[PDB]
């Protein structure tokens, strides 16, 4: 799908439009916040590092995303995923 | 079709051949234009862009394929645009495998290396005469050879064109072709033995030894289509008439100085070439036998070092003479066996000191011995030889010697035996008396006396030897057996064999060799006599009792060998007489059975209205002994008469009873029994009993009742009738007081062969089982007097008895034979854990149908908890259909074929019918045929070619009854007829031993004949003329049978094939001619080890022909024959032909030898790669036998036949089971249980035990009881998982719960399980970063320690040293500046060191980035810039991985770079990107690992290796790849469930695994070929396996 190529490329215009024609974890590991907004993800957005995203998800083996936060070493998302 | 026209009438026109190919893309015959214009300017201009535009835009491709295009597509292939065209016209033309094959043939007949190469990567399978004969017979190129050979190909294809190339000039193709044949890189070893090459010349082992455009084109094609020198040289099969070739300066004879194994055996050399014994200077191992020598070379010794020669089927002269100018020291062994000599060496002593084993059997030597002066001597052998007599010094300077051996020998005496002494073999010979030299031996444990005289054998005190192990004394003549003096000083010995000896009495000191696990005492004659001391030998775990007639009551099963000692330690705790007799009367209706019974019973309590049943009731005997004996009131009305034989035994004393009423015809009416009596009891008497004086006259007794019976009832045919009476059973009187006296006195005195069966000793316990069984005879219910196993070990537990499991099975059955309860100890009823008590209900339920009461007459249906069972008993006592009641009126039936020409009929002449002998036939004879069954007769039948009508006819003015069995004269009816006649007899003989039992008083009547039926003219003769089976198989010297006059004949098969073989699916038989064999001790296998089994000749080649004795049986052979008319398989022994004249049997000949041999001799030759094979093939064949329901027996390593030593063979290995232990599954060893194949389960999982050691458990030769020892615990065995998982899971003492064979088989087959050295696990809950190798071999981890050879557990780098880096920075190193960054990248060059925020170091602080090194110049890079480097320390390159967003998406893209690896393109690995990235080193310019794994799981790459590529997935997955075409070679799916590390070591493959648990797996570099050579292994053996159907 076209959708999935657009969101990894983060073009907001082509984005806009597939949407309208009528796909997170691309736009969490590309961490761009209007594509996010627009569209686990948690885990993705926490070893990339992308607060605004990892707080948007947050309001909208496969472990814990919480558990790669120390092991990524990003101490502010760690810090965040430790609150909630 | 106008510009076609127009085409075709004008050609040579180069313009209008571009005009007409333009307009033909805007038929059969429309491409032939098409093809004559490409193949007339194919090189002429290039104008072939719209001929290649319109053969795409074109069924079309096979007429263009059929239209010769390929030889124009070859000369064009033979521009970037027109390339592409092309292959993108091959890839559509080529997408048929028709079409591509059809390529592949037609281009492989020319010479070319481009084409063939790129249609092969495209497919294009060489196997459809084959390719490879064609290509070898038309002198092709040599790479077109190597080429097509590196492909998949058939081995005897292979085979086939070596011949063709042999018979031909030619090196290249030969050396290649024996390359692939024989050539074991991996074992250092060239296995040619096989092979029938008529010479060998260094052209061809030359090569032998150890010293790109194409691939292009097919990756553009499937693009286009998409969108340590070398040692043992083994030449033992070719006919090598000379080798003298070899002996030359040629480039190998440099190279001919390492080999230490020379095999040159079953040839026909006459003399090693001097000059290449002189060059083979480091020679330890050579053999050369079945070789046509004539004299001993006498240098073959000038070696240097040389060991294990080996000259033992040449024919060396009398005088073998070793040159005295020679001292080799080296030699070890010396085998001259079986060559004809006649004096031993005359310089053994001088030229060789160190000789261990020097071996002489089958020699001539006939001259007196020298007396042998060698110093190191250990073994000596001089069996089979003509020696009169030793002399006194033979054996007086050889202080080590310790198994001389001397069979077949004409010996005397003994010489000075030296002390050491401990072993003697002196069998065979002609020794009176036991030399004193023999017997001062202070140190003997094997000596073997048998085939000798000897009159005095020494008791324990005249021995001075303490440690006798084996004492083997059969076929002497020994009538005393001293051992009073000193019991205790034989308590080491194991073996002591007496058979064939005439021995009276064992003595009472036999118990106190308790060490003692075989004593064989058989044949005696005269022993009659176990003393009660053989009960503290519980060792004995075989012990030989034929000829013996033992008072012990035997049993068919419930009689072992452990059991007798355990019954005659019973009886030696507490012996009593007992006395039990069995009195069956026996008679015809109205005779007064019952009521003779009743008056004899001294009862008045008591119309007996008839009798149904047997109705057994016991009798106790007052005579002042208490002699119980039970009565059996047998019925007598004619439909009872097949239960009858059941209850008839050898071991009772029977009754026959007249009826006098009539007179002179009831006394007729006995032959029935009496015949009877004789066939199932032939030793038993028979009292007969007149039953009617009071209603009969004087006058009728007087009558022939009274002289007939002494005139034909006496004898001739009739059991030994001992008296007659004639009482009146109503009352009490004179002459029912003297039947009374004589039944008594003829049971007191029964003497069974002598033995006075009616007071003998049994220990007091069986007594009082017998007692408790009586007693409790009263409490059971009445409607079940049956009670269950439970309630008899409740029983047997709440008494004093001490019997354990184990003496249950003896004593039941005992208790059986005794009559007071019948127990079924057969595995196949339902009914083997119920004991029936009461047999008198049993009897009288059971008989309960035949007095009771659309279809046929005998036919009915299940009609009126236990039901389920009591069916069960009914077929097995011929009672179940009814045979009772069923029209005993033959029905009208008309034989499709009665030409007298081809039907063959056999008539079966008999005195009578036994009774219950069409019961028990008409129940054994039985695409399912129609068939109706009448009293005496089936006629069962399928076809009118396949038929068989057995039955009774009778002939007028015979009195007897004769069979007659009628078949078809085809192979069906055949078959049919042999089947039969195997059942009538085997019925026969098990059942009714009195009709085969050859009478010695009076004549060989053998009271039971077989007549043969042959008509000399065919059709109306109306007259065949009787043969006589046995007279007919006195004629086996000749085939055709004719009478007096020799002008007619006929062949034997068609009157009797079940004599001659020819009643089997497959005509074998062999013609005596082709055969060239000889009974001889040189052709025997591996010296009598597998029993009769020989070498011979047949068709040319060498087989092993197994020969039968001079029983005449024709039972066993036609027996073994019919099993191996069904089984066709590779790992299974496939049958030749089978003989009658000397009855032979002639298989397929092993030239490694059994197994066992082999992993006893030579422990080197058991490659790791080998194991896996012969495991393999045993599994296959396991699998087969176990497909059809065949069972086998138990799997040795003697039972396992080795074909080749070569590894990538196509049979490595065969099972055997010859005619005529430890392996033993914990199922049947230990209880009783019907064997299955969960039990050969278990056997092969201990073969496999036995293999993955070195060894085995066999070497030390010991008592060998889910115990067995881990083998890498003391075996010193290499680590194995996997296999020794299997064997874990082969070795469970629960049957169910192993894997059938048709699983074993798949577990054994995997690419993973040959290559996979170690799995070792680390301690939980430890984490492991990086790791490096140190290379004994060790692995550091992050500083923890691993120890390959011992698993002592105590980023990273690699001088003795190491180099970490902390997550904070701070660089350390144990036998530095702190960085800005943490040290990501180490490696060891001449070392870098990377850095998190982007920076390099070499030991320059150069940073590039905003980390992963590799090598092959270097290579790497930092962030997603990949970059490259030298010892310039200069960015030689700079590539941005970014740039990849067009294919890939941004979250793989724009990752860093985790890892590359570069050989001739670099391939570069990204964070959680299951695509690796492959960039080009000149173009700066997809490999997805999640379509691989879903073509077989997290997918992302997290390391990698080259080699082949490995690629560790995220998910715990290894995908393996290859360097062409990027084609998925497997999935290696390791339980480390995530990959860490992996690396190459010193050649394996380390990988490091998160399971938390670490695990640390060691892979085989070899792996990728084993995917492969293995994959393609099995399908050539599938289809052989299919060939054979
Ligand atoms: C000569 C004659 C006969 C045989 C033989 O085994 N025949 C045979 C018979 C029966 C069965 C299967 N029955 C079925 C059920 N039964 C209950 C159990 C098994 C099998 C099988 F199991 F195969 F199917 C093989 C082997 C040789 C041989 C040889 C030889 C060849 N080469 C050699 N080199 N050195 C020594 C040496 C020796
Ligand atoms: N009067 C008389 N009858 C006899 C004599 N012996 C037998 N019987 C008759 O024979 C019958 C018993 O037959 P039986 O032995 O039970 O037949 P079986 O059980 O089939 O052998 C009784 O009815 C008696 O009347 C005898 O000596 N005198």
């Amino acid at each position: 799908t076209p959708l999935h190529l657009a969101a990894d490329s983060g073009h907001l215009e082509i984005v806009e439009v597939l949407l309208k024609t009528g796909p997170l974890h691309l736009a969490a590991h590309v961490g761009h916040l209007e594509i996010v907004e627009v569209l686990t993800p948690l885990h993705l957005a926490a070893l990339y590092g992308h607060l605004e995203i990892v707080e948007v998800l947050l309001k909208h083996w496969g472990e814990t995303p919480f558990d790669l936060a120390i092991d990524n070493g990003n101490e502010d998302i760690a810090e965040v995923l430790q609150k909630a | 079709d106008s510009v076609l026209h127009t085409l075709q009438m004008y050609p040579d026109d180069q313009e209008i051949q571009c005009l007409g190919l333009s307009l033909i893309g805007y038929g059969h015959l429309l491409a032939k234009i098409l093809v004559s214009s490409l193949y007339r300017f194919k090189d002429v201009a290039e104008i072939q862009t719209k001929g290649f535009q319109t053969i795409l835009a074109i069924s079309f491709s096979k007429l263009l394929v059929h239209h010769s295009f390929d030889l124009v597509i070859f000369h064009q292939m033979s521009d970037q645009q027109f390339l592409n065209l092309c292959c993108k016209c091959f890839a559509k033309v080529a997408m048929d495998d028709y079409l591509k094959n059809v390529m592949l043939e037609r281009a492989c007949d020319q010479n070319n290396s481009i084409m063939v190469e790129c249609l092969l990567l495209l497919g294009a399978d060489a196997n459809q005469s084959s390719l490879i004969c064609q290509v070898c017979e038309k002198e092709s190129s040599p790479k077109l050879v190597e080429l097509l050979l590196n492909s998949g190909s058939r081995e005897q294809d292979v085979r086939k064109a070596l011949t063709i190339s042999i018979g031909k000039g030619d090196s290249q193709i030969i050396s290649l072709l024996l390359r692939r044949l024989a050539l074991d890189v991996a074992n250092n070893s060239i296995c040619l033995g096989g092979f029938c090459i008529g010479k060998v010349e260094p052209s061809w082992l030359g090569p032998l030894f150890p010293d790109n455009i194409a691939s292009t084109l097919a990756r553009m094609v499937i693009r286009y289509q998409m969108k340590e020198y070398i040692t043992s040289l083994d030449l033992s099969a070719n006919e090598l008439r000379d080798i003298d070739a070899l002996s030359q300066k040629c480039c190998i004879s440099v190279h001919l100085e390492h080999l230490e194994k020379l095999e040159l055996h079953q040839n026909a050399l006459t003399s090693f070439p001097q000059q290449l014994c002189e060059t083979l200077k480091s020679l330890t191992h050579l053999d050369l036998h079945s070789n046509k020598f004539t004299s001993f070379p006498s240098y073959l010794l000038k070696m240097s070092c040389i060991a294990n020669l080996d000259v033992s089927r040449n024919d060396i002269g009398p005088s073998v003479v070793l040159d005295p100018t020679v001292k080799c020291p080296t030699l070890k062994q010396f085998n001259l066996s079986y060559n004809q000599l006649s004096f031993v060496p005359e310089n053994l002593t001088d030229v060789v000191e160190k000789l261990e084993q020097l071996i002489l059997e089958g020699n001539k030597i006939s001259g007196i011995c020298s007396p042998l002066r060698l110093k190191e001597l250990k073994i000596l052998n001089l069996s089979k030889n003509h020696i009169s007599s030793l002399s006194e010094n033979f054996l007086e300077a050889c202080p080590k010697v310790e198994s001389f051996s001397a069979r077949m020998n004409f010996l005397a005496a003994m010489p000075f035996l030296p002390p050491s002494m401990t072993i003697l073999k002196l069998s065979q010979n002609k020794f009176s008396c036991i030399p004193e030299a023999i017997l001062n031996l202070p140190h003997l444990r094997s000596l073997d006396m048998s085939s000798n005289d000897i009159q005095y054998l020494p008791g324990p005190a005249h021995w001075k030897s303490l440690n006798l192990r084996e004492l083997l004394f059969s076929h002497n003549q020994i009538s005393i057996l001293d051992l009073s003096e000193k019991a205790y000083l034989w308590s080491r010995v194991e073996k002591l064999h007496l058979s064939h000896n005439k021995l009276k009495e064992i003595p009472p000191e036999i118990g106190c060799l308790e060490n003692l696990t075989s004593l064989d005492v058989s044949y005696n004659l005269e022993l009659r006599s176990f003393p009660n001391e053989m009960g503290k030998l519980s060792k004995i775990w075989d012990l030989p009792l034929d000829e013996l007639h033992l008072n012990f009551d035997f049993k068919h099963i419930g009689c072992k060998a452990k059991d007798i000692i355990r019954f005659l330690q019973q009886r030696l705790k507490k012996a009593v007489p007992y006395n039990r007799m069995k009195l069956m009367i026996v008679g015809n209706t109205g005779s007064g059975k019952t009521t003779l019974l009743q008056q004899l019973m001294k009862t008045k309590k008591s119309m007996q209205s008839a009798t149904v049943g047997i109705d057994v009731k016991d009798w106790p005997i007052q005579i002042r002994r208490d002699l119980v004996l039970n009565v059996w009131d047998f019925a007598g009305r004619e439909e009872f008469y097949s239960t009858h034989p059941h209850f008839m035994t050898q071991r009772a004393l029977y009754l026959a009873v007249y009826d006098l009423s009539k007179g002179q015809a009831e006394v007729d009416a006995m032959k029935p029994w009496l015949f009877n009596i004789k066939a199932r009891a032939s030793s038993s008497p028979v009292i007969l009993v007149g039953t009617h004086l009071d209603v009969s006259d004087e006058k009728q007794r007087k009558a022939c009742m009274s002289k007939i019976t002494k005139e034909l009832l006496n004898k001739r045919g009739f059991p030994a009738i001992r008296d007659y009476h004639f009482v009146n059973a109503t009352e009490e009187s004179d002459a029912l007081a003297k039947l009374r006296k004589t039944i008594i006195n003829e049971s007191l005195n029964f003497k069974i062969r002598d033995q006075l069966v009616v007071g003998q000793l049994i220990p007091d316990c069986y007594v009082e089982l017998e007692k408790i069984i009586l007693s409790e005879r009263k409490n059971v219910p009445i409607e079940f007097p049956v009670i269950d196993r439970k309630r008899l070990l409740q029983l047997v537990r709440e008494n004093q008895l001490q019997l354990d499991e184990n003496e249950l099975p003896h004593a039941v059955h005992f208790l059986n034979e005794s009559g007071v309860l019948l127990h079924f100890q057969d595995p196949a009823l339902q009914l083997s854990d119920l004991y029936f008590v009461e047999p008198k209900w049993l009897c009288k339920i059971m008989a309960q149908i035949l007095t009771v009461k659309k279809h046929p007459k005998g036919i009915i249906s299940r009609r009126d908890n236990y039901m389920s069972q009591y069916f069960k008993l009914l077929e097995k006592f011929q009672i179940a259909l009814v045979p009772s009641s069923l029209s005993d009126h033959r029905p009208v039936i008309e034989l499709p074929h009665c030409e007298n020409s081809e039907i063959i009929i056999r008539l079966y002449e008999m005195p009578y019918f036994p009774m219950g002998f069409w019961s028990r036939l008409i129940n054994r004879l039985l695409l399912r045929p129609n068939r109706m069954y009448w009293r005496q007769g089936i006629y069962l039948n399928w076809s009118p070619e396949a038929y068989c009508l057995v039955g009774s006819e009778v002939l007028d003015n015979h009195p007897e009854s004769f069979l007659k069995i009628t078949v078809p004269s085809c192979r069906k009816g055949c078959i049919l007829l042999g089947q039969v006649v195997d059942h009538i007899d085997s019925l026969m003989e098990e059942w009714f031993p009195g009709l085969l039992e050859i009478d010695i008083c009076g004549e060989g009547e053998t009271l039971l004949k077989k007549w043969a039926l042959y008509s000399f003219n065919d059709g109306e003769e109306h007259q065949k003329i009787l043969l006589d089976d046995l007279m007919k198989k006195a004629e086996e010297g000749d085939l055709l049978v004719n009478p007096d006059q020799p002008r007619l004949t006929i062949p034997i098969s068609q009157i009797a094939p079940d004599l001659i073989l020819a009643d089997l699916p497959r005509n074998i038989m062999l013609n005596n001619d082709e055969l060239e064999f000889e009974q001889a001790p040189e052709f025997l296998l591996g010296d009598g080890s597998f029993g009769s089994v020989y070498r011979a000749a047949y068709e040319g080649e060498e087989v092993a022909v197994k020969i039968f004795n001079k029983h005449t049986s024709l039972r066993l052979l036609r027996q073994e024959l019919v099993v191996l008319c069904h089984l066709h398989h590779p790992s299974l022994i496939s049958l030749l032909a089978a003989g009658i004249r000397p009855r032979m049997l002639v298989m397929e000949l092993a030239s490694k030898g059994s197994l066992d041999r082999l992993l006893q001799q030579d422990k080197a030759s058991l490659t790791r790669t080998l194991q896996h094979r012969i495991a393999l093939h045993v599994a296959d064949g396991l699998r087969y036998l176990h497909s059809a329901m065949i069972i086998y027996r138990d799997l040795k390593p003697h039972n396992v036949l080795l074909f080749t030593l070569y590894p990538n063979a196509a049979i490595i290995a065969k099972i055997a089971d010859y005619g005529t232990p430890g392996f033993r599954a914990p199922e049947v060893a230990r209880g009783n249980v019907i064997y299955n194949q969960q039990a050969d389960v278990y056997s092969f999982g201990l073969l496999l035990y036995d293999i993955l050691t070195t060894g085995g458990r066999i070497v030390e030769g010991l008592k060998f009881p889910g115990k067995l020892p881990d083998p890498v615990k003391e075996y010193g065995c290499a680590p194995w998982p996997m296999v020794e998982k299997l064997i874990k899971q082969c070795l469970k003492e629960n049957p169910q719960e192993r894997p059938t064979s048709a699983q074993v088989f798949d577990i054994l087959n995997s690419a993973e399980l040959v290559c996979l050295t170690r799995r070792i696990l680390l301690p939980k809950n430890v984490i492991v970063e990086c790791m490096v190798a140190t290379h004994n071999a060790s692995i550091w981890l992050g500083l923890s320690f691993l120890d390959l050879n011992t698993e002592g557990y105590t980023c990273l780098a690699l001088e003795s040293w190491i180099v970490s880096g902390t997550q904070s920075g701070t660089l350390l190193v144990i036998n530095l500046e702190k960085m800005t960054d943490s040290v990501t990248c180490l490696y060891c060059n001449s070392l870098l060191v990377g850095t998190a925020d982007g920076k390099l170091a070499i030991f320059k602080i150069l940073n590039i980035g905003n980390m992963c090194l590799s090598e092959s110049v270097m290579w790497g890079g930092c962030g997603t810039k990949i970059f490259s480097f030298s010892n310039d320390f200069t960015i030689q390159k700079l590539i941005e991985t970014r740039t990849s967003q067009l294919f890939s998406y941004a979250a793989f893209s724009d990752s860093n770079i985790i890892t590359v690896v570069v050989d001739t393109a670099l391939y570069i690995a990204k964070q959680n990107s299951p695509v690796v990235e492959v960039w080009d080193k000149k173009t700066e310019k997809l490999i997805d690992c999640v379509h691989f794994l879903r073509e077989v799981y997290s997918g992302r790459v997290k390391t990698l290796c080259l080699q082949a590529l490995w690629i560790g997935t995220g998910g715990g997955h290894i995908l393996l790849l290859d360097l062409s075409t990027r084609r998925l070679i497997r999935v290696i799916y390791n339980f480390c469930n995530s990959v860490r590390v992996m690396m190459t070591a010193q050649n394996v493959m380390l990988v490091l695994g998160y399971n938390i648990q670490s695990c640390l797996t060691v892979w085989d570099i070899n792996l990728p070929h084993e995917v492969q050579n293995l994959e393609k292994h099995i399908e050539v053996r599938k289809e052989l396996a299919e060939k054979m159907r």
